[PDB]
C-alpha cells in the first residue's frame, strides 16, 4: 500500500487494514490517526470497546471498521506494528469524505 | 502536513 488514497462519503462505512499484522493480532500494536483541523487527532487501539455510532470499532484481526465516516472523521490513518524479527511495519492511508473544509474557526 | 501521506 504505502500512502493509499481512499474516498468516502459522510455517513458511509469504511474499513482499513494495518500492514504488518497477520490474520490474528500477534504482539501489542499502536495505531494513530489525524482528523479534523488539529485538535481531533486520536490514538487507535486493538480494542476500542466504545460506541461505533460516535467513532468506530476495531476488528479482532487488528483491523478498523467504521459504521459511518462523517465529514469530521476526515483525515489520515496511520498504523504501526512490530514483528518478532525486530522490524516494524508502517501503514499510511489517507481518507477523504464528501464535503471538505475551506474556512474553519 | 497530513501524516505520512502527502499529495
Amino acid at each position: 500500500g504505502s500512502a493509499q488514497n481512499i474516498t468516502a462519503r459522510i455517513g458511509e462505512p469504511l474499513v482499513l487494514k494495518c500492514k504488518g499484522a497477520p490474520k490474528k493480532p500477534p504482539q501489542r500494536l499502536e495505531w494513530k490517526l489525524n482528523t479534523g483541523r488539529t485538535e481531533a487527532w486520536k490514538v487507535l487501539s486493538p480494542q476500542g470497546g466504545g460506541p461505533w455510532d460516535s467513532v468506530a470499532r476495531v476488528l479482532p484481526n487488528g483491523s478498523l471498521f467504521l459504521p459511518a465516516v462523517g465529514i469530521q472523521d476526515e483525515g489520515i490513518f496511520r498504523c504501526q506494528a512490530m514483528n518478532r524479527n525486530g522490524k516494524e511495519t508502517k501503514s499510511n492511508y489517507r481518507v477523504r469524505v464528501y464535503q471538505i473544509p475551506g474556512k474553519p474557526e | 502536513d497530513e501524516f505520512k501521506a502527502d499529495e
